[PDB]
């Protein structure tokens, strides 16, 4: 929904707000600020023309693949029926936009359909849930569901633990620097491996 | 003579503010959102709750007298 | 002495028909663009308006105008 595409300013506790609501924009300066749709741009690519990613498929805008089939109709038949108006291979960056908002929220209805990530992701603060976004997007809802002992220890917000023990897994092996910018989003709670 | 329409208001929240605050109030400050409500108002008047939803706003109540 | 601080995600002018069809439950459509632009209101008056943003214990306007 609308809320989880809001840009997250990750001040720690507590918060020092001038009689309890203001916080000042010099405050502000110090922390780096960004949403969703920055974080997944940054690990995944905007791209407004169809391409074949690494896997390497059809695919378009923020990771959105189309499909496996290796005919660019059909791709084309899959995009057009995502946005609604004959687009020939060709978005718009709105239409990307509104295409990424489509798949975010089938990501969390995802997470939250799932009795393994739903707890974990109920537990989590909002820079931290993104990054379970992120795994959801790369991996799909399953492949997230079986790391087993990292969700438990980011629920019990053993972060550094958790931050060992995902790179010993295949993804951080495959995926070193995305999968880097995502644990580091655990362990710390802030968008920082994203300022770059 | 009657009133034709009316003004809607779809808060979100509130926060009471010593005006005090104002003016040191600028571009790029955050305030902070300290009640979280949901409430359809016509000026001084709650109405009743809405939902933010997929592609807007359903409201519940509106009590109009 | 204190004011009371509106956040206020959307306005609109209604006539009674539109009212007792929002009444009954009929979708009032937003951009879902609409968080970016949330209005502060004090006594009626529109004082600014900003991004909603979202902190880690609460939610929160980031000023884009003001005054």
């Amino acid at each position: 929904g609308p809320v989880d595409m809001l840009k997250n300013i990750p001040i720690p506790s507590p918060l020092s707000p001038v009689e309890g609501i203001l916080i000042k924009r010099k405050t502000l300066e110090r922390y780096f600020s960004i949403n969703i749709f920055e974080m997944l741009r940054i690990d995944e690519g905007l791209r407004l023309k169809i391409y074949k990613n690494t896997e390497g498929y059809y695919t378009i805008g923020i990771g959105h693949l189309l499909t496996k089939s290796p005919s660019l109709n059909a791709a084309k038949s899959e995009l057009d029926k995502a946005i609604g108006r004959n687009t020939n291979g060709v978005i718009t960056k709105d239409e990307a936009e509104k295409l990424f908002n489509q798949d975010v929220d089938a990501a969390v209805r995802g997470i939250l359909r799932n009795a393994k990530l739903k707890p974990v992701y109920d537990s989590l603060d909002a820079v931290r849930r993104a990054a379970l976004i992120n795994m959801v997007f790369q991996m799909g809802e399953t492949g997230v569901a079986g790391f087993t002992n990292s969700l438990r220890m980011l629920q019990q917000k053993r972060w550094d633990e958790a931050a060992v023990n995902l790179a010993k897994s295949r993804w951080y092996n495959q995926t070193p620097n995305r999968a880097k910018r995502v644990i580091t989003t655990f362990r710390t709670g802030t968008w920082d491996a994203y300022a770059a | 003579p009657k009133m034709l329409r009316w003004p809607l208001r779809f808060v979100i929240g509130s926060s009471d503010t010593q005006r005090s605050l104002l003016g040191r109030i600028g571009i790029g400050d955050v305030l902070l959102i300290r009640t979280s409500r949901a409430e359809v108002y016509c000026y001084a008047k709650k109405l009743g709750h809405f939902n933010r939803v997929e592609g807007g706003i359903i409201v519940e109540t509106l009590d109009i007298q | 002495v204190d004011v009371k601080l509106e956040f206020v995600l959307y306005r609109k002018n209604v006539t009674l028909a539109e009212l007792e069809a929002m009444g009954q439950q009929q979708l009032l459509s937003l951009p879902t663009n609409a968080e970016l632009n949330v209005e502060i209101m004090a006594n009626g008056v529109l004082l600014g308006n900003g991004e909603l943003v979202q902190m880690n214990d609460t939610l929160g306007v980031e000023i884009h105008e003001w005054l």
